[PDB]
Parts: structure tokens; C-alpha cells; sequence
């Protein structure tokens, strides 16, 4: 962790286009739009509402470091993703077919690209059958 | 199409704080135009209903005669019907069959009265209360709660109507020839004794007809208790049935909220793993920030999609059961 | 004698307009109108 | 502050066996002063209400005029409002807006009558029943049970009022010109036929107006059954809704008891483990007695915090299920 | 729930059967007598019409009192018909 | 004729004072008055 | 009356996934 705690702060204040210790939530709506997102101001104010645990909106990484210091791979956020398959499960066992996973992948929430969702179920359907099991996916999401 | 798809959301199935002001201050024009139309039959306040009420009725049918055509022309933004031949099945919607009858029949009555005439305006001015409650969201509740409970309703109406047909005949046999305290005979025919049966089986008790002979009072007592119960039954039946259907809509309305927030987590976690491969380098230096940033917003939305349940204390049968399996599962 | 007989038709249509004015507010303040998108 | 923080518990949200004697034997002074104020309109018992009743009213407004100022001065023991400018939002509490209206309006009416006058004392003596039921603990129940059940109440009142508006117009059309048995016409106007509609839709059945023509009796029968059901509905609806909210308060009131007895066990078990390090030796020889002594009292309190449940036989869906997981867990 | 609905129903009976007496203090019947002579007559009426008996000895004749009778009729017949359903659940439970 | 007409106002205010005298006893015999200490 | 799984939503699955381990 000693080799990443220095150069990350170069990207932390990179959105403000200056040297100030600011996460720049007002300028994040221009930085992400320059990247090609262009969100609304309601979702933009919702970003640092839970990302920045301080509460101001622009920070010298109390929680911008803690956002990096949350690996999202241990057993505290591995069952919450495993519950997201359970909302789609019918008749138990994690039955989810490639057709049903493509049906739910390109339709709801924040949709993926077709070049992403076409190959997303590829490593989770190595047997080629009609059941993309959740345990074969969270094992791929174990390093996420 | 954008010049027409917004009107279909402004008139039918409407939404937004100004649609309430449109569709309620039309109803508060129908209401005043009904109160002034029916304060004319008091024979002492009849001077208030002058001819300006009639011209306020003809400008009202002028307004509705283009309102129906606006809602007809703005109907082609629907997948169920398109064009002009398809739009006839839009006019099978019975609120529109009611509305067409209202506007054309009130126009026809206003034409012949301008070249018992004013009396027909009262019925076709009462009918305009029904056509501003859109979507039929009230009758769809009742027509399904009655259909779910068809067995008990048919049973108790059959038993109550059998008790009414039977025991309001024995009263007529006990009271066929007996006079009142004022010289008239109450139970003259069977229909008088049946008017009595309906009236006393629904616990009205007007008091025009009371059985005078002491045989008939006993039968009235028996049939009173043993059919007042079976006619007071459907109140409790539909009272359970209405409070059980709205709770069966606040299950699926929460389950319709849970699914896009159980999609926005998985579709974003795959994005957070796809950091290997989406100067082309520093553009990829910024996306690792945003794929970790919006993932936490999706994580907050998913925990706000299941923790607020609705009657929110419904975990009172499975308090320790949701934890007593997981701690066993960790071993 | 119909002395204050406007009060009854003032009252009952008021208590009907209240029970209508919470039925149009109950659909104006509704959230979505998607007909067939629930179980998919 | 102790000279003022105890008065705020003695007047508002009161507790203790003498607060009942204060706040009930004030109500049993309002009640006698109302019965004697309203036994004066009998025209034969009017001699009992002499001027000493009026002076018992002016000493009553003297008592309340300092009672309100005592409760105003004893309001600064609250975190919601302090001082003098903060205490204005204490006077937004509608029981206090009712009380201020009572004391000042009754004082104003007593001043002008001492220099239709006595009639105003009856209304502002009926109003003093409401202001001694403190905390508003009754209206908060009803205003939430109606809000939970807004859909079914709005539905059945809309259907019942639509049946009343519709079918009490057909009776007037069937009975516009027909005389009684005593020479008068019952259904003269629409308002007479609607008085009839409300009266017969709530099953009163006074008997002043009964439809005489045999067309109107059929409509009265139909509308009688098919709207008596929809007006008897809210009794059952609110009857379920009131017995389901008090059971939703006796869940959280037991869960507020469980938490300090699930704290007094863990905080004492850590104390029982901390025997290594809190003449300094024989003082530590005594603490090992007390840290084992009070731990058993906390153990008894925790088992008395979950075993008495409340309707205490609610384990009748999970009888063997609480044991069939634990014996599996021991293997 | 019983104390709650009896308190609300008796408050509606004490309140709105006083406004009828103020609206009907001096008005005669069709047969020459005055119905709402005192407060006790108007309260006999309140109990009778709050429990949906409707004998018919006393009906308010002035058109102000009929409106109050309508309002108090619906909004207290509900709270007095409540304990039937309450004890009906309570006996079968 | 109002012969025993004190009995009605004696009775109805009694049956109102009973239903009040179990509403003040229902808060006197209450246990605590802590407003916001439940979910913490 | 077909939504009667509202006490045992996750309980029918939380035993089977434990049973597969
Ligand atoms: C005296 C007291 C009372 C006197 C009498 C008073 C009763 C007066 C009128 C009854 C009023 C309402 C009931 C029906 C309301 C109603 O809108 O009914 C229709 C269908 O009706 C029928 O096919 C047949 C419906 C027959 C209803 C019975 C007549 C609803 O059709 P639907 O339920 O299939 O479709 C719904 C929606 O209701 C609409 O149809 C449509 O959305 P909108 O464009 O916003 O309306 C969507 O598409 P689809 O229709 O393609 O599915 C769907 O979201
Ligand atoms: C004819 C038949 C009937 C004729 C009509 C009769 C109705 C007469 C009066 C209605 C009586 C009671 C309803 C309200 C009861 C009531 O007193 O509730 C109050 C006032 O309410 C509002 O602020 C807002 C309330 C708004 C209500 C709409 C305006 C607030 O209630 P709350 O829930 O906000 O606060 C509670 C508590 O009620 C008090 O407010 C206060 O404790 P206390 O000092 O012992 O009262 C605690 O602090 P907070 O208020 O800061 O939370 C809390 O423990
Ligand atoms: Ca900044
Ligand atoms: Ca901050």
C-alpha cells in the first residue's frame, strides 16, 4: 500500500484542474462530461452525498482515500452482490440462462454496451449450458 | 411526434403538479355548474338560474366538443392503436363511450331547446362527474374484490333473499286484513309486505308499515335477527377485501422498485471489474475514479431498495430466522 | 319552508368534491404509468 | 432549573399517582360546571343556575388564566424551544392554541356580560373538555389509521356518494308530484330527496319521507342494499386498522424494553472478565464478589426481557423451528 | 381502541348535538309542538341518531340543522359502529 | 314534560367521564416519556 | 391471494444454497 498512497493524490485533485485539495464535485460534472458521461445535477449531488463521508463536497481525501480503501471483495460486500442474483432467481439453484441474463443485462438499471454484455456471460457459461451460476461469477468478482 | 406525445401525457393518465390544476379546476367547474343547475328546483331560489347559466352550458359543451377531439387526435402515441382505423378501439374504452354520449347528447338537447327541455340538462350535467375521474382506478378495485369474493357474496345474498322471500310472505298471511291506528290497511298486497321486507332486512325501519297483529310481530322478530346478520355480512367481507388488495399492490410496487436497483449494482460491478481494457492511457486513468464512484451510489440505492419495506414491522415472525441461517452458513 | 336550503346542496357536493379531490391527487402524485413492465 | 423542570413533568405529559388526581379532578370540575350550565335550558330546572354559577365561572377563568401562564413559564425545560422567542413554537401546539382561545375568549365574554350573553358561555364551556386530554394521544391514532387506509376509504366514499347522488335523483323524478297521507308533498325539491338519500344510506330511517309511488320504492330498495354495504364498510376497515396499530406499538414498546437488558448483560460480562486489573489488594478482593453478583441479576433481567412476549401465544407457526435449527447447529 | 373510539364518538355527540339545538331552539313541528325544546331533547336525538336507530320522533326541521345532522351522522356512525368489528375479532381470537 | 330530565344529562356526561377517566389513567400509568431514544 | 410468499421470501432459497455446500 506504500507505493500507491502518493501518486493517487495526483489523480485526486486532477478534476479541479488546479493544485487545491478539492474533490471538486462542481467540477466533476464537467470532468465526467468531458470523459463522455454528462449526468444530471441530481445524480451528481448524489455522488459525494455517499462518496464523501465528511459532507462538504470537496475533500483532501478523508473518504476519497477510504473509497480507494474499500476493496469491495471481502465478505462484507460479497453477499450483497450475491443477493442481486437472488432477485432474479426462479426455481432456485441460480438457474440463470444466457438468454435471461442477456434479457436482464441490456434492459434495466444502467445498461451495458452490447460488446460488453455479449462477452460478460462468456466466462460464466464455460459449460455452454443454460445456467450461468452466481458462484462462477462472484469467483470472477472475487478479485473485484 | 414530440408535438403529440406530450399531450397524451397531459390529458390521459396525467402526471405533474399542473395536471392536477387542469383536471381538478375542470371538475370544480362542473360542480358549480351542477349546484347552480340543481338550486333551480327549490321554487324559491329559482331566480338565480338565469339564461347566463344556459350560455355557460353552451360554452361548456363547446369546450368539451374540442376536448374530446384533442384526446382523439392525441391517441396515436400508443402501441395499442395507431392511425385512424386503429383509434376506433380507443373509443371502446367505456369512459370515452360515456364522454361521447355526454358531449353529443348534451349538444343535441341544447340545440332543440334553442330554436321538459331544461330538465334533460340535469342528467347530462350529473353525468359529467364520472368522466373526469380518469383511468378507472376505482372501479377496477371493486370489480376485482367482488370477483375474488364471489362465493361468499353469492351465498349470503342467496340466503338473505330466500329469507326475505319466505318470511315476508308469512307476515302478509298474518296481516292481510288489519287496519292501522288511522284507518288504512298497511299490508294490502304482497308488494307492500315485500317493501317491508327489504326495508326491514336492511335495518332502515322507516315506520310506515309496522305489523299490528301479534302473530306478525313474532315473525318480524325472527326474520329481523336471522336476516339482518346475513345482510350485514358483505360490509365486513368487502372491508377485508379492499384492505387486502391495496397491500397486494404495495408488494409489487416495491418489487418494481427493487429490480432496477438490483440491476444498477450488478451492471456497475461488472464495469468495476472491467478495468483491464474497455495517447489512450490517461483517458483510462480517469475511468477508474468514476467506476468506483458511482458503484457506491448504486450500493446505497440497493440498500435503500430493500431496507425500507413499506405496516413496516412485518419481520415479526422471522426475527432471528434471517440471522440464524447465515451464522450457520458461515461455519 | 326552504329558508337555508342552499346549505345542503352546498355541503353534500362539497363532501363529494373532497373525495374526488383526493382521487385526482392520488393519480397526479403517482410515480409511473408503465402498463406491462412489471414481471419482465 | 430543578425548580422548573419538575413542573413540566407535573402539568404536561404527566406521570405519577397524584397527577391523575390533579388532571382528573380538574376535569370533574369542568363536568359539573357544564352539567349545571346546560341544566339551565330545561325551562323548569332553570332556577338552579343562579349567579353563583357565574362567579364559579369567573374563578374558573381566574384559575385557567394562571394555569396557562404556569405552563408557559415551565416550557423552557425543553430542547425544542428555549427562552422567550423560542417558546412561541410551543404555542403552535394546537392543544395550546385551543386552550388560549378558551381562556381569553371566555374572559372576554365574561367581561362584557358584567358591566345572548350567557349563551356564549355554553360553547366555551363545552370546549374545556378537549384541553384536559393531554398529549393528543387519541387523534394521533385516528389520523394515522385513516392515512394508512386512505385508498379504501376514498374508494368506498366515492362509490357511496356516487350512488347517493345518482339514485336519489331518480326518486325525485319518480316522486316530484305526489302527496302524503296527511296532505303534504314529501319530495318537493331535490334537497328533500337528498336528505332522504343521506338518511337512508346510513340506515337511520327516520320515517318523515317514505316514497309513496311504486316506482320509487323499487329504486329505494336497489339503492338501499347496494349502498348500505358501501357505507357500512369503513366500520370494519377502521376496526382492523385500530387493532393493528396498537399491536404495532406493543412490538416497539417491548423492543424498547429488550435493549437496556441486552446492554446490561454485555456491559457486565466485560466487567466480569476484567478481574485482572481495574494496600490496593483487598479492595480488589471484594469486587470479584459484586461483579459475579450483579451479573446474575442482569442475566435474570435479560431472560425476563424476551420470554414474556406481550396475545402471548404467537409462537404457533414456529414451534419446533426455533429448536430444529439449534440442535442441527450443535452437530 | 374502545376507549379511543368511545371518546371520539362521545365528543362528536357532545359537540354536534349542541349545534343542532342552536339551529333548532325555536321551531315547531308539523303538528304544533316544538321538538328540540331543551338540550336534553337534542341529546336524546344525538344518542338515537348516533346509534342509527332513527325513531322519528325528532327530526330537525330547519335546513341549517339537517346539514349538521348529515355531517355528524356519517362521521360518528363510523366511530360507533367500530366496536362490533373490534370485539368480533377479539372473541374469535 | 321534563320531569326526570336531569337523568339524561347525568347519564351521558357520566359515560363520557368514564371514557375520559380511562384515558388519563392510561397516561398516568404509562412507563416512560422519552421522545427520541428508541432506535439508538 | 397468490402473493403468500411474503413471510418466506428468502427462506426457500437460503436453505437450499446452504444445502448445496
Ligand atoms: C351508479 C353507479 C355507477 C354507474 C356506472 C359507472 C361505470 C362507468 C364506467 C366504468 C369505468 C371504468 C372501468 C374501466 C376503465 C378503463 O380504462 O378500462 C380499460 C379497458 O376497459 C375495457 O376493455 C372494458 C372495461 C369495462 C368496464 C365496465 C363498464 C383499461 O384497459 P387495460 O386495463 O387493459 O389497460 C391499462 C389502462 O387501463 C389503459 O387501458 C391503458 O392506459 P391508458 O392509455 O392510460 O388508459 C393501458 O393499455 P391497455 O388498455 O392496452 O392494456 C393499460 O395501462
Ligand atoms: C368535533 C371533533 C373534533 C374537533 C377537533 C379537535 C382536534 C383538536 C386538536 C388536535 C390535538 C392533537 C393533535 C396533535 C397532538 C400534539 O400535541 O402533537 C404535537 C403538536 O403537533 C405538531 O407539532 C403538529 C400537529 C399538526 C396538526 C395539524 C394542524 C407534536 O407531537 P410530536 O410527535 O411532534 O412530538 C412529541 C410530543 O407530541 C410533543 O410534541 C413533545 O412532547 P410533549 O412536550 O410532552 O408534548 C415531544 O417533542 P416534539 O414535538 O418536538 O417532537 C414529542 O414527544
Ligand atoms: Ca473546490
Ligand atoms: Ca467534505
Amino acid at each position: 500500500t506504500e507505493e500507491q498512497i502518493a501518486e493517487f493524490k495526483e489523480a485526486f485533485s486532477l478534476f479541479d484542474k488546479d493544485g487545491d485539495g478539492t474533490i471538486t464535485t462542481k467540477e466533476l460534472g464537467t470532468v465526467m462530461r468531458s470523459l463522455g458521461q454528462n449526468p444530471t445535477e441530481a445524480e451528481l449531488q448524489d455522488m459525494i452525498n455517499e462518496v464523501d463521508a465528511d459532507g462538504n463536497g470537496t475533500i483532501d481525501f478523508p473518504e476519497f482515500l477510504t473509497m480507494m480503501a474499500r476493496k469491495m471483495k471481502d465478505t462484507d460486500s460479497e453477499e450483497e452482490i450475491r443477493e442481486a442474483f437472488r432477485v432474479f432467481d426462479k426455481d432456485g439453484n441460480g438457474y440463470i440462462s444466457a438468454a435471461e441474463l442477456r434479457h436482464v443485462m441490456t434492459n434495466l438499471g444502467e445498461k451495458l454496451t452490447d460488446e460488453e454484455v455479449d462477452e460478460m456471460i462468456r466466462e460464466a457459461d464455460i459449460d455452454g449450458d443454460g445456467q450461468v451460476n452466481y458462484e462462477e461469477f462472484v469467483q470472477m468478482m472475487t478479485a473485484k | 411526434t414530440h408535438v403529440q406525445g406530450r399531450v397524451y401525457n397531459f390529458l390521459e393518465r396525467p402526471t405533474g403538479w399542473k395536471c392536477f390544476v387542469y383536471h381538478f379546476a375542470v371538475f370544480l367547474i362542473v360542480l358549480v355548474c351542477l349546484i347552480f343547475s340543481v338550486l333551480s328546483t327549490i321554487e324559491q331560489y329559482a331566480a338565480l338560474a338565469t339564461g347566463t347559466l344556459f350560455w355557460m352550458e353552451i360554452v361548456l359543451v363547446v369546450f368539451f366538443g374540442t376536448e374530446y377531439v384533442v384526446r382523439l387526435w392525441s391517441a396515436g402515441c400508443r402501441s395499442k392503436y395507431v392511425g385512424l382505423w386503429g383509434r376506433l378501439r380507443f373509443a371502446r374504452k367505456p369512459i370515452s363511450i360515456i364522454d361521447l354520449i355526454v358531449v353529443v347528447a348534451s349538444m343535441v338537447v341544447l340545440c332543440v331547446g334553442s330554436k321538459s327541455a331544461i330538465r334533460g340538462i340535469r342528467f347530462l350535467q350529473i353525468l359529467r362527474m364520472l368522466h373526469v375521474d380518469r383511468q378507472g382506478g376505482t372501479w377496477r378495485l371493486l370489480g376485482s374484490v367482488v370477483f375474488i369474493h364471489r362465493q361468499e357474496l353469492i351465498t349470503t345474498l342467496y340466503i338473505g333473499f330466500l329469507g326475505l322471500i319466505f318470511s315476508s310472505y308469512f307476515v302478509y298471511l298474518a296481516e292481510k286484513d288489519a287496519v292501522n291506528e288511522s284507518g288504512r290497511v298497511e299490508f294490502g298486497s304482497y308488494a307492500d309486505a315485500l317493501w317491508w321486507g327489504v326495508v326491514t332486512v336492511t335495518t332502515i325501519g322507516y315506520g310506515d308499515k309496522v305489523p299490528q297483529t301479534w302473530v306478525g310481530k313474532t315473525i318480524a322478530s325472527c326474520f329481523s335477527v336471522f336476516a339482518i346478520s346475513f345482510f350485514a355480512l358483505p360490509a365486513g367481507i368487502l372491508g377485508s377485501g379492499f384492505a387486502l388488495k391495496v397491500q397486494q399492490k404495495q408488494r409489487q410496487k416495491h418489487f418494481n422498485r427493487q429490480i432496477p436497483a438490483a440491476a444498477s449494482l450488478i451492471q456497475t460491478a461488472w464495469r468495476c471489474y472491467a478495468a483491464e481494457n474497455p495517447l489512450r492511457e490517461h483517458h483510462r486513468a480517469t475511468i477508474k475514479v468514476i467506476r468506483r464512484m458511482q458503484y457506491f451510489v448504486a450500493k446505497k440505492k440497493f440498500q435503500q431498495a430493500r431496507k425500507p419495506y413499506d405496516i413496516e414491522q412485518y419481520s415479526q415472525g422471522h426475527l432471528n430466522l434471517m440471522v440464524r441461517i447465515k451464522e450457520l452458513q458461515r461455519r | 319552508r326552504d329558508d337555508n336550503s342552499y346549505m345542503y346542496i352546498l355541503f353534500v357536493m362539497f363532501l363529494f368534491a373532497v373525495t374526488v379531490g383526493s382521487l385526482i391527487l392520488g393519480y397526479t402524485r403517482s410515480r409511473k404509468v408503465d402498463k406491462r413492465s412489471d414481471p419482465y
